[PDB]
């Protein structure tokens, strides 16, 4: 049974450090060489670092050299990544991966998001995107939260059909915004009640805003 | 640094169709120490092909690898719905390990006009001090659409941001939001707020507008 | 480009000893290098031997194996073979230091034991 479980991601202010861990299962870890690979949001795969079978040899990507260290506690079956002078551009999902017998990255970890911002941890403000007076569209603007991620439902997860919750975007303020949007019968605009449920685990915050037609 | 360029960015193929993915290297690649990976968004990459042409344990027959030197192809002989994903070629023969930028493979369906909605800033939001005008392009294909913002017929620049969905599971369409950010002060200088959109499915560009109040 | 070259066929000794030279070409002139004898069978692969060594200095050994390093080749001697061990044995040189890392996998040697 081959498994790679990584842990201890999260948020860091720039300059400050953070150590990632990956724990291996059901292969004799001692025998297989290891890597880290990151993936900046909506960007490709970038190899970050390589560690020898023992740890007697280490290789680092140009863009992390001097700042990151790879290490392995073999008897604990664990691979680590010390990251040192974190930059905002180091923000990515970090994959731990195993080098196959014959060279490719055959097994991967799950992913662990590291966010590098000075931004303060903040729950969302939730503004109604009220349905047009002059099929109707409605929604919620989920504005100025930190960090990712946020969850949106409609009517306590009982309205799934036609919902479009957009990917977050990073603003100049260093805060995130998205809109969840749904489309519905113009007939039922007056009768049925449309509530969006916004959940923000990193600040432990639940906000519900009723979305209600205009004047 | 062996650079890997894959083409095209985007393969637009109907399910059933053959898919041919290219990967070309800045220099020659070992003795075919070149891999392929698959990535379905929100999941880790998964290894598909190694040694240019050998299949990874449990990868089905339809995946197929060719090439030597600086030229490599991945073939999917028929596209099943699970194959619509992002694929990365990788070389692994020498450091640094390098990937290509990846080819995304999307469902091809018939052209669809977006339905456009403009949303003025909420009363809630104005009282707080900023104004967000949201424009919505609902369910269109293909992905190329242009959104232009006009306040009192003057064109906006660098004060709006976009976001696009992944291709809809059930109908293979996309949705796009452009949101325009001004300050309350700014928003109250001007009258007409307009969202104009260009897409294939529309005979002429469509504008959606409101006046404040 | 990195190339590893091993013989196509070796017959094994009446006692159970198969010996074969494993030559490699580094684009660099690397110093810390790690040899692995592999066994292939279908899509699967199994570790037989592994050694790390520095430059001209002696080979360090998986106990089933012994060898010598005479320049840019390695004289890998496998022993303790049964009739059941006849198959495809891959030479895997890894050049570890100085950079860059290079990986070399051979075409394979068919070892016969009768």
């Amino acid at each position: 049974q081959v498994q790679l479980v990584e842990s201890g991601g999260g948020v860091v202010q720039p300059g400050r450090s953070l150590r990632l861990s990956c724990a291996a299962s059901g292969f004799t870890f001692s025998s297989y060489t290891m890597h880290w690979v990151r993936q900046a949001p909506g960007k490709g795969l970038e190899w970050v670092t390589f560690i020898s079978y023992d740890g007697n040899n280490k290789y680092y990507a140009d863009s992390v050299k001097g700042r990151f260290t790879i290490s392995r506690d073999n008897s604990k079956n664990t691979l680590y990544l010390q990251m040192n002078s974190l930059r905002a551009e180091d923000t990515a999902i970090y994959y731990c991966a195993r080098t196959g017998w014959l060279g490719p990255f055959d097994y991967w970890g799950q992913g662990t998001l590291v966010t590098v911002s000075s931004a303060s941890t903040k729950g969302p403000s939730v503004f109604p995107l009220a349905p047009s007076s002059k099929t109707a569209a409605l929604g919620c603007l989920v504005k100025d939260y930190f960090p990712e991620p946020v969850t949106v439902s409609w009517n306590s997860g009982a309205l799934t059909s036609g919902v479009h919750t957009f990917p977050a975007v990073l603003q100049s303020s260093g805060l995130y915004s998205l809109s969840s949007v749904v489309t519905v019968p113009s007939s039922s605009l007056g009768t049925q009640t449309y509530i969006c449920n916004v959940n923000h685990k990193p600040s432990n915050t639940k906000v519900d805003k009723r979305v209600e037609p205009k004047s | 640094e062996i650079v890997l360029t894959q083409s095209p960015g985007t393969l637009s193929l109907s399910p059933g169709e053959r898919a041919t993915l290219s990967c070309r290297a800045s220099q020659s690649v070992g003795s075919s120490y070149l891999a392929w990976y698959q990535q379905k968004p929100g999941q880790a990459p998964r290894l598909l092909i190694y040694g240019a042409f050998s299949r990874a344990t449990g990868i089905p027959d339809r995946f197929s690898g060719s090439g030597s030197g600086t030229d490599f192809t991945l073939t999917i002989s028929r596209l099943e719905p699970e194959d619509f994903a992002v694929y990365y070629c990788q070389q692994y023969g020498s450091s640094p390990w390098t990937f290509g930028q990846g080819t995304k493979v999307e469902i091809k369906r018939t052209v669809a006009a977006p339905s456009v909605f403009i949303f003025p800033p909420s009363d809630e939001q104005l009282k707080s001090g900023t104004a967000s005008v949201v424009c919505l392009l609902n369910n269109f294909y293909p992905r190329e659409a242009k959104v232009q913002w006009k306040v009192d017929n003057a064109l906006q620049s660098g004060n709006s941001q976009e976001s696009v969905t992944e291709q809809d599971s059930k109908d293979s369409t996309y949705s796009l939001s452009s949101t325009l950010t001004l300050s309350k002060a700014d928003y109250e200088k001007h009258k007409v707020y307009a969202c104009e959109v260009t897409h294939q499915g529309l005979s002429s560009p469509v504008t959606k507008s409101f006046n404040r109040g | 480009a990195m190339h590893v070259a091993q013989p196509a066929v070796v017959l094994a000794s009446s006692r159970g000893i198969a010996s074969f030279v494993c030559e490699y070409a580094s684009p660099g002139k690397a110093t810390e290098v790690r040899v692995t004898v592999l066994r292939q069978a279908d899509s699967q692969v199994t570790e037989v031997c592994a050694a790390t060594y520095m430059m001209g200095n002696e080979l360090t050994f998986d106990s089933i194996c012994t060898g010598t390093s005479s320049g840019n080749q390695v004289n890998l001697t496998i022993q303790g073979l049964r009739a059941m061990d006849t198959g495809l044995y891959i030479c895997k040189v890894e050049l570890m230091y100085p950079p860059p890392y290079y990986l070399g996998i051979g075409n394979g040697t068919q070892i016969y034991v009768i």
